[PDB]
């Protein structure tokens, strides 16, 4: 009765549960206290759910059922309100504290009067009584909830000039985006709620400190803690504007900063000039300034020591004080060197750090000047350096300090950048220096280009520090266009700021062309600033950005830096290369920058480990197996290197714990003197490149690693916590765990280098080929984390390459320059902004799918250390420090050594998840999880121990497998696809024998008939699914080899291969011939689409398609074209009642937008409290996309095919991506069925492995001569029974037939023209045509059948002929079958040449004589000019049998046509002809110039609305040159194929046509009302009534081409060569 | 009026030049006009049917691409801009360009210092002809690099000399130059040690 | 055709003049510690692979001359 208690705890809670409310300046009541209320609701549906868990929840079902809805509602109310709440908040302070905007924006002002009255009025109400439920039982609550959710987003939509106008008043609002800006501008009163936005308009202003009050501005903070207090608080009451006193703070954080510098350097010059220096005196002044004021105070005393010295030996014959100033240099960094020998507060230590860079870098150049006897303070080796200058007696405390590289001066703009990584001075970075500030006094912008990894980025953001500057980084993309780059500009010149643009050579060229004329304009108005002419007491100077005067600032600047070694770049133009410096970043000095950092984090053997660890990373480099995903550069030792400092850090902690908890003695140089630091670098390395690495390479790596470090050995932790945690989640997950060499160890090892991943890198790639246990080891990783942590873990899966790269980032839109959120900056966006607390969460986003640089460069800024996603808008969202970027690829082969080298490698083979894994994961699967949703989980279980025995190590399947892999199939063989392809044909085993148990249920299955059964079964589903898509020799290679190794009883006959045998539900093998009887076909049902002759293949097949449609597994048949795969699935289709089939015709322009329109015609999209479920509209029923040609879609240049990826998604994960809101949509009863062609065919690719992992693929073959003989002899057995005379003439009739289709089938290919393709189509057609002209007739002679057999076989192997010798061929080889088949026969009377049959002189279709046609074709042409076309046409033979082949194909249902000849031979004057002969409306769409494919679209929807509404027989003609587009050609295909366009007809249109389909059911007499029967009728009649007749001109490749554009040219459409006039 | 082609606006703002240009009699000038050859196309038929201003000119620079329009080839008259063909062209040509009232500044050992430079410019552009040999790959040594060192020398001759006529050869700063020319100026497009 | 017998003759020739077999090195505990021979076993790793795929190549481009298999997108492509 626990579950009582339970409900009556959560009746209480909710009873008593109150809405917290809390006044907002008297105004109304907001509420308060969101956190609480959505955690408690989360875990009552937990416990309402871990009671339907119980079978006792039965006794209180129905009520625990009525609780979880009011909670769902609750949960649907709150998932709203707050958001509109707080939209309000902001609004209200947009549209009261200002007063400019209802002048300028009235109508909004006072449609957000209304609904602020709304909302007033609503929060009244609840205030009246703050009940949840009370407020849940108010009428239309969550209807006027999601009305004012609307309306605000309307009203919040319609606010842009206003926020463009107060950036104006703000500049550095210019990097904050509209939605940030309007919090920002609205909460202006409450300033608690800004703390958060500060981050985006400064460079290290993170939050400001404020009084109790809030009232005023006491100083400003960074994210590490760091205080700056203002000398002058800023005051919030005397300028309660946002942007004033934000602009005062501004100005006094620089004034503070200059006077805090001030003071630091009269404090650090005692320091200076001083002999010895004591350490505690040192710590307090490092401890009271800031970390870029004591770096910036020991610069100034340095360099003006130097210059002392200088300005002493001038005399050339003096002493050296130069020894003084190194001398002081060294004693200082020895100071600094024992200080973080010994532990030190985080920030004091990175303080100490940036010291001892510092120090270091002026040791260096105080030696290089001692050693080049420098006695001149004017010599250029003292010059080129950076220097810097104090006056304490300028009265302006911003211009006292002055920074001189060469000719270049500059002043430090006093931004507070907090605590900056400080980069190592080598030689390219003082290079870069120089060069750079050259570039700056120039008034030119920054080029460092090189490979990547090389400084260039961060030595512009070291230079900008260093000047004290506001540098902002954005990674540049082809969607940085000029109006977006302006924009930029714009903020850059008004704030003061340094624009670093990163891979500035991925914007378009006539974009780089465009902007030179925005970085010249400001390029001169920066150089007319320089002028000493120039007065600031003047205007200030302005320059011409987007048609707008924009104050410049001194202080701004551009850099670019760019690898112009990459392909496909853009070349930039030489105006806008002449408008900046280049400076070739190539080579950097990695032994420096390691000794370095070693030297700064506190190893004493910094100068040996480096030493050691550089040559080694080129060892690495020059060594190992060269693979796609190995880096071993600069961005891998900078992650080497920092791992060392805090492995060493955490070893020094974790060994004075030791000496607390053993005894009591703790000394900081006893730790520091006996520390193993040459096993903390091989620690962080093997950290950090081991997991990288192949099964070969770990050998070598630990072989080099003894090398070059003797001594050490890497004994990594035993995780023993995360390893339990793993085996839970392994456990309940079905998985297998091994520890160290048991089943699953390497996968295990796997996960927990993973796990060490995670915590080094915030970039994450799992490597490896498809099936490689990737997915299943990052999420038992991140539920292991949860249950360990406590800390809740979301993934965030998103296919990069199944939706475009604007649906991925984000749209900026060219008109109204509006941002619209693409889905990964959605994600980003809602994790930072934290509405539900997803800031205290693990966010994992994981991009599984392909790499190329297109959508992964725009990646680099993030997967780097600027943890920033820059979007062509300006704005810049920080990566939150809880969120991984993770990315599952199965290779790298297109990801460049950017994106490779950003991010740390776990690579996953094959051999990590062995075979025996998988099948312990089905067995488990089949003994706990039952198959119907116990007798089925009985039968599962003693299935799985019959099974038990093959599925072990070296076992049956195993071999069987082993065996395959060497045959040949028709698609790449991959061991998933097998196996799961087995496991779904065991399962529907198991299904087999729970429905004989139905259907006995007085007599069950017992043990030894199982057993039987399940072994027999066992055998038959290896067989069909290790070479189900492989030839007949194949199969019974593997036939055989199975029967070598099996101890299972197989069938005894001495030739009859084992995949010619089922398995009875009786558990003995049955001949598959048993199931095919010699039927016999109707006559009037002879060769008709839907009629199937059995075979043995056909039977096979439809068992085989049976069995994997039944489990709603996706499949695919793979085969030559017209072999029989529609007509079997079909045919399979037919046994599943509950299965409806949508067919979906791919083309090359195909792309997930046809799934999508699909999706909208025959489902529906429906929300649940578990989010957006899509779901056919007929319910009970299973919806079958079946796509024709899943193959054919055009793969880019990165070997992607977006609608595979698509399906993938779809199939794998269950779901996609709604791109209109970004929303997860679950697919519910639909499944997929694919067709496709060999991808050797030209044309089509190959499928990717990962798709391919989960459709099994069946290799429809074409008929052989017997099963050709068979079926179509059956068939000409019903068509003779017409004429009884004829009949004996059945047998002999079929074979001619076939010879000669098997003749073509030899003597055209594919090689010689692309349309040659002969299959079972044109012999079905062959059928077809002699039984309609036997039809009507009631008696004929053996010479008649003759000559119709020879005139259809001249209509089908003859018209599509190219070449004149290849039709002479055909003439030649039709003659020499008949007689070989019909001999005795009147030659002359059945085979003079002009064979002619038509229906024009006659009610039957009856030989037409040759001259009787010709007079008859005169006069109907007489008749033609006087009504319809005057244009007289001369009529010859090839003109007489023309129209009689475009009558033949407009008389016929669905009757296409295509015309292939040169221009002007009369195909379309003929058409026209026969059309009006016909009877039929010719319909030509009049193209113009301005002719778009919305024009197309409703020229369509006119045709077919004429042909299938009005029951109008319309020839719609079209030629090549009218296709203007691919789209053009893609609704063709749909309509030539299907007959309807699933997307043409939407919104009204489609009403419109269900009213017109409604009143032409009526007319005909049908009963119609529903939709989808309309639809049909429609359907059915347009493919009844429209006939289109293309034509095109004889080209070589563009055949070719289209034989790819558009497939149903070929396959709907007969074509007819009429070529060139003979 | 100098337009930059490439943006749609560009190509409003080029056609506005050019209806005023072709009444006012100004010059227009548009570059990296291969980028558009459509527009290129509708701009020569415009030019063709059209009677602009005794003065006006209409220049396009362009870079050789095989994309540019064979009838606007035909329409106007081309000239090309290529390296000199030898050392005195090239010298010739770095004269031309530099104003005489530079070179002939207060001191007088600037023309000296000018023609080193040129003589420089001159022998690094011709041994750019011999890629392998000359140097490792085709830098792009050009007009920019040469007025950044003209820049520099007459900063650093200005600094140097205050004014004065004469200025002794061992006074003229020959290692801010030097350095200059080789870490920043020339030796920036420089990748190879 | 023309071209079909002169590409089959020029496969014929790159197949004599290519040799025929590349081993692989053999690992062993004390030859991985010496460098020379982690160079070596890459470079006839490598060696061996190009020479497997390029033998292969030629002899499908030869049996295609012959009209023995049939030309695929891969093979079309190499002998184009
Ligand atoms: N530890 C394990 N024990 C047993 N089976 C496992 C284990 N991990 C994964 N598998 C199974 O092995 C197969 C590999 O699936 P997984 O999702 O891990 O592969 P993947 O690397 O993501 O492949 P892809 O690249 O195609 O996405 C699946 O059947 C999976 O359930
Ligand atoms: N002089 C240096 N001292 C320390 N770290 C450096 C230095 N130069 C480059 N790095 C590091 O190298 C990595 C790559 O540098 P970055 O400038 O981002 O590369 P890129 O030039 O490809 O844009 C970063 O981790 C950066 O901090
Ligand atoms: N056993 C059979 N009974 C009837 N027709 C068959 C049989 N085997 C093959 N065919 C013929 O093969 C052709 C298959 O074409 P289709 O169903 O479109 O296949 P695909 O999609 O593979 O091209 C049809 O003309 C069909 O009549
Ligand atoms: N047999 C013919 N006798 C006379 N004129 C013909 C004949 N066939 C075609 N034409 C000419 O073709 C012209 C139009 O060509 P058309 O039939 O549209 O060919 P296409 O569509 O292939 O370009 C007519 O104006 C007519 O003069």
């Amino acid at each position: 009765m626990a579950l009582e208690e339970f409900l009556k705890q959560i009746r209480e809670v909710w009873n008593t549960y109150e809405l917290d409310l809390v006044n907002y300046q008297n105004k109304c009541r907001l509420i308060r206290g969101w956190d609480d209320l959505f955690n408690k609701v989360k875990e009552h549906i937990n416990s309402v759910s871990a009671m339907k868990l119980s079978p006792y929840y039965k006794v209180f079902e129905e009520d625990a059922l009525s609780w979880e809805d009011k909670l769902n509602r609750i949960m649907a109310l709150f998932d709203v309100w707050i958001d509109v709440q707080r939209r309000w908040v902001y609004l209200e302070g947009i549209f009261t504290g200002s007063a400019d905007i209802k002048h300028l924006l009235p109508v909004e002002t006072q449609r957000f009067q209304s609904i602020s009255t709304e909302f007033l009025a609503l929060m009244k109400k609840v205030s009246k009584s703050p009940l949840v439920m009370d407020v849940l039982n108010i009428q239309g609550v969550q209807r006027s909830l999601e009305r004012l959710a609307d309306l605000l987003g309307k009203i919040q939509k319609a606010l842009g000039e206003y926020l463009e106008r107060e950036r104006s008043s703000f500049p550095r609002f210019y990097f904050v985006g509209d939605e940030d800006l309007l919090e920002i501008i609205g909460n202006s009163k409450n300033v608690a709620k800004l703390q958060k936005h500060f981050k985006k308009m400064f460079a290290g202003v993170s939050s400001i400190i404020l009084n109790e009050d809030n009232s005023v501005v006491l100083g400003i903070s960074s994210r590490e803690g760091e205080e700056v207090m203002f000398k002058t608080p800023v005051s919030i009451t005397e300028h309660p504007k946002i942007n004033e006193w934000l602009t005062l703070v501004e100005k006094e954080m620089r004034v503070t900063l200059a006077k805090l510098l001030a003071e630091s350097v009269t404090e650090v010059e005692i320091f200076g000039k001083a002999t010895s220096i004591d350490p505690n005196t040192y710590i307090t002044w490092i401890d009271k300034y800031q970390a870029q004021l004591v770096v910036l105070s020991a610069q100034i005393a340095w360099s003006e020591n130097v210059e002392t010295a200088l300005s002493s030996m001038g005399g050339g014959g003096d002493a050296a004080p130069l020894h003084s100033v190194l001398s002081n240099v060294e004693v200082t960094l020895n100071v600094l060197a024992d200080s973080v020998l010994m532990e030190q507060p985080p920030l004091r230590r990175r303080k100490l750090e940036h010291l001892i860079t510092e120090l270091v870098h002026q040791r260096d150049v105080t030696r290089s000047l001692i050693k080049s006897k420098i006695d001149n303070a004017k010599s250029f080796e003292w010059l080129s350096q950076m220097r810097f200058y104090f006056d304490p007696k300028q009265t302006d405390v911003l211009q006292q300090l002055s920074i001189q590289m060469a000719n270049a001066k500059f002043n430090y703009g006093f931004e507070y950048l907090g605590v900056q990584d400080k980069l190592v001075q080598t030689p390219l970075t003082d290079r870069c220096y120089l060069t750079m500030t050259q570039a700056l006094e120039a008034r030119l912008g920054g080029s460092p280009f090189g490979p990547a990894g090389t400084g260039k980025t961060e030595s512009v953001k070291a230079l900008g520090h260093q000047l004290g500057r506001f540098v902002l980084v954005f990674n540049c993309d082809e969607t940085f266009d000029f109006q977006a780059m302006g924009r930029i500009f714009v903020g850059l010149c008004q704030v003061g700021a340094w624009g670093c643009f990163d891979e500035f050579n991925r914007l378009e060229e006539r974009m780089l062309s465009a902007v030179s004329q925005q970085v010249q304009c400001i390029q001169e108005a920066l150089r007319e600033h320089s002028n000493p002419n120039y007065d600031k007491t003047s205007a200030p100077i302005t320059c011409e950005l987007l048609n707008k005067q924009v104050k410049v600032s001194p202080d701004m600047a551009i850099f670019i830096t760019m690898n112009p070694g990459y392909a496909g770049r853009s070349n930039l133009p030489d105006n806008l290369k002449k408008l900046f410096r280049s400076l070739a970043m190539t080579k950097p000095d990695r032994q420096l920058i390691a000794q370095v950092m070693l030297y700064s984090q506190g190893f004493r053997t910094a100068e040996v480990l480096a030493n050691k660890i550089v040559p080694f990373f080129k060892l690495c480099d020059e060594q190992l197996s060269s693979q796609s995903h190995y880096d071993f550069g600069l961005r891998a030792l900078k992650s080497v290197l920092v791992s060392a400092g805090n492995v060493k850090r955490e070893r020094i902690q974790k060994i004075k714990r030791e000496k607390e908890e053993r005894g009591e003695a703790v000394d900081e140089g006893e730790i520091a003197e006996n520390l193993p630091e040459q096993e903390i670098l091989i620690q962080s390395v093997c950290e950090t490149m081991v997991p990288k690495l192949v099964a070969e390479d770990i050998p070598l790596l630990f072989s080099l690693l003894s090398d070059v470090f003797p001594g050490v050995q890497y004994h990594r932790g035993e995780m023993t916590a995360l390893r339990e945690e793993l085996k839970k989640v392994c456990q309940e997950m079905y998985l297998t765990y091994g520890d160290g060499e048991e089943v699953g160890g390497m996968w295990v090892e796997k996960v927990l280098q993973l796990y060490q991943i995670t915590q080094i890198n915030h970039g994450l790639m799992m490597v490896g080929p498809s099936g490689s246990g990737k997915s299943m080891a990052w999420r038992v990783l991140l539920k292991a984390l949860e249950r360990l942590e406590g800390v809740e873990g979301v993934a965030h899966i998103i296919d990069p390459k199944a939706i475009s790269k604007d649906h991925l980032y984000g749209t900026l839109d060219p008109n109204t320059r509006e941002w619209t959120d693409g889905l990964f900056t959605h994600v980003l966006r809602k994790i930072i902004d934290s509405v539900r607390g997803e800031l205290q969460k693990r966010q994992w986003i994981v991009f599984d799918g392909d790499v190329d640089p297109e959508w992964v460069e725009n990646l680099n800024s993030v997967l780097d250390d600027n943890k920033l996603l820059t979007l062509p808008n300006g704005e810049r969202l920080s990566l939150p420090p809880n969120v991984r970027i993770m990315f599952e690829v199965q290779d790298l082969k297109y990801a460049t050594l950017a994106t490779v080298s950003r991010c740390g490698m776990v690579w996953f083979s094959e051999d990590v998840l062995s075979t025996d894994m998988i099948f312990n994961n089905f067995l488990a699967r089949l003994r706990s999880i039952p198959l119907d949703e116990s007798p089925m989980l009985q039968i599962q279980r003693d299935a799985a121990t019959i099974m038990q025995p093959y599925f072990t190590s070296n076992g049956l399947v195993t071999k069987a497998l082993e065996h395959a892999f060497q045959l040949e199939h028709i698609m790449d063989l991959t061991r998933l696809r097998c196996l799961g392809s087995l496991f779904s044909m065991l399962h529907q085993a198991c299904r087999n024998v729970a429905q004989y148990n139905a259907n006995h249920p007085d007599f069950p299955m017992q043990i030894e008939q199982l057993e039987r059964y399940i072994q027999r079964y066992l055998v038959y589903a290896i067989l069909w699914s290790l070479s189900g898509d492989s030839r007949l020799k194949m199969r019974a290679e593997l036939g055989e080899y199975i029967r070598r190794i099996t101890t299972v009883p197989l069938p005894t006959a001495p030739n009859i291969p084992i995949i010619d045998y089922e398995v009875s539900i009786s558990g003995e093998w049955s001949p598959w011939q048993a199931k095919v009887p010699q039927i016999e076909v109707e006559t009037h049902k002879v060769a008709a689409p839907d009629v199937v002759v059995p075979t043995l293949d056909t039977v096979r097949h439809e068992a085989l398609l049976y069995t994997w449609l039944a489990e709603h597994k996706p499949l695919v048949l793979c085969g030559p074209p017209g072999s029989g795969k529609t007509m079997t699935l079909f045919s399979a289709l037919r046994a599943l009642p509950d299965m409806e089939v949508v067919g979906l015709n791919f083309s090359s322009a195909t792309t997930p937008e046809l799934l999508l329109k699909t999706f909208d015609h025959y489902c529906e999209y429906r929300r649940t409290p578990n989010g957006v479920v899509l779901a056919p509209v007929q319910l009970g029923k299973w919806l079958v996309l079946f796509c024709d040609e899943i193959n054919l879609p055009d793969m880019d240049k990165y070997g992607t095919q977006r609608v595979i990826s698509f399906i993938r998604q779809m199939v794998e994960h269950g779901g996609f991506y709604r791109t209109s809101d970004q929303t997860w949509v679950k697919l519910e009863r639909i499944q997929f069925v694919g067709a496709c062609n060999p991808p050797t065919d030209p044309g089509r690719k190959p499928l990717s492995h990962r798709f391919l992992r989960h459709v099994p693929v069946v290799y429809v073959d074409y008929p052989g001569p017997a099963s050709l003989t068979q079926i179509y002899g059956t068939f000409n057995r019903a068509m003779l029974r017409l004429i009884p005379s004829l009949r004996t003439y059945a047998e002999p009739l079929t074979a001619a037939m076939v010879e000669f289709y098997t003749m073509s089938q030899e003597r055209f290919t594919q090689d010689t023209q692309p349309h040659y393709i002969y299959s079972p189509r044109e012999m079905t057609r062959w059928v077809r045509g002699i039984f309609e002209a036997l039809r009507p007739l009631e008696t004929l002679p053996v010479e008649g059948l003759i000559r119709i057999w020879a005139h259809e076989a001249l209509r089908l192997f003859q018209d599509r002929l190219v070449e004149d010798e290849e039709r002479r061929w055909t003439d030649e080889n039709i003659d020499t079958v008949a007689l070989k088949h019909f001999p005795n026969i009147d030659r002359e009377k059945a085979m003079s040449r002009p064979i002619l049959y038509s229906n024009w002189l006659s009610k039957d279709y009856i030989p037409v004589d040759q001259e009787e046609l010709r007079d008859y074709v005169k006069a109907r042409l007489k008749v033609f000019y006087e009504e319809e076309l005057d244009v007289p046409l001369v009529l010859f033979n090839e003109v007489l049998d023309h129209v009689l082949r475009i009558d033949r194909i407009f008389r016929q249902p669905q009757g296409h046509l295509l015309l292939i000849g040169v221009s002007g031979a009369g195909k379309t004057t003929l058409s026209r002809f026969v059309a009006w002969m016909n009877g039929l409306s010719v319909y030509q769409i009049k193209v113009h110039r301005k002719y778009t494919g919305e024009d197309f679209d409703e020229d369509l929807r006119t045709v077919l609305r004429r042909s299938g509404c009005k029951n109008e027989k319309i020839a719609f003609i079209m030629d090549e040159s009218n296709v203007l587009d691919s789209g053009f050609l893609e609704r063709m295909n749909t309509l030539l194929a299907n007959g309807e366009v699933p997307g043409l007809f939407e919104g009204d249109e489609y009403a419109t046509l269900m009213t017109q389909c409604k009143e032409g059911a009526q007319k005909e007499g049908l009963m119609l009302d529903s939709h989808e029967e309309l639809y049909k009728w429609f359907t059915s009649q347009v493919i009844r009534n429209l006939h289109v007749v293309f034509t095109m001109n004889p080209s070589s490749e563009g055949l070719k081409d289209r034989a790819a554009t558009s497939p149903a040219l070929f396959n709907r459409c007969v074509l007819n060569w009429f070529g060139d006039w003979s | 009026t100098s337009i930059a082609i490439g943006s749609a606006e560009g190509f409003n703002q080029a056609d506005k030049a050019i209806n005023t240009a072709v009444k006012s009699g100004r010059w227009v000038m548009l570059k990296n006009v291969h980028l558009a050859p459509g527009w290129l196309m509708q701009l020569e038929k415009k030019l063709h049917s059209l009677q602009p201003h005794a003065c006006f000119r209409l220049f396009l620079t362009m870079e050789i691409n095989p994309k540019v329009p064979v009838n606007l080839l035909r329409a106007g008259r081309i000239f090309v801009f290529e390296p000199p063909p030898g050392v005195k062209a090239n010298m010739l040509r770095t004269f031309s360009s530099i104003p005489v009232s530079r070179i002939c500044k207060s001191p007088n050992e600037r023309a000296r210092l000018y023609f080193l430079l040129a003589w420089f410019h001159a022998i690094i552009q011709e041994r750019l002809r011999y890629a392998p040999l000359g140097w490792s790959k085709k830098y792009e040594f050009g007009e920019s690099d040469l007025r950044s060192a003209c820049d520099t020398v007459d900063t650093w001759l200005d600094d140097t000399a205050k004014g004065r006529q004469n200025i002794s050869p061992d006074k003229i700063p020959w290692s801010a130059l030097k350095t200059l020319m080789a870490q920043s100026i020339y030796g920036g497009r420089v990748d190879n040690e | 055709p023309a071209w079909m017998r002169t590409l089959h003759t020029t496969a014929s020739n790159w197949l004599h003049l290519i040799p025929q077999t590349l081993s692989h090195l053999k690992r062993t505990v004390e030859n991985i510690k010496d460098p020379l021979f982690r160079f070596f076993e890459r470079e006839v790793k490598m060696g061996a692979k190009l020479l497997q795929d390029v033998r292969q190549d030629l002899a499908d481009v030869v049996q295609v001359c012959e009209g023995k298999k049939k030309q695929t997108n891969y093979l079309r492509t190499l002998i184009n």
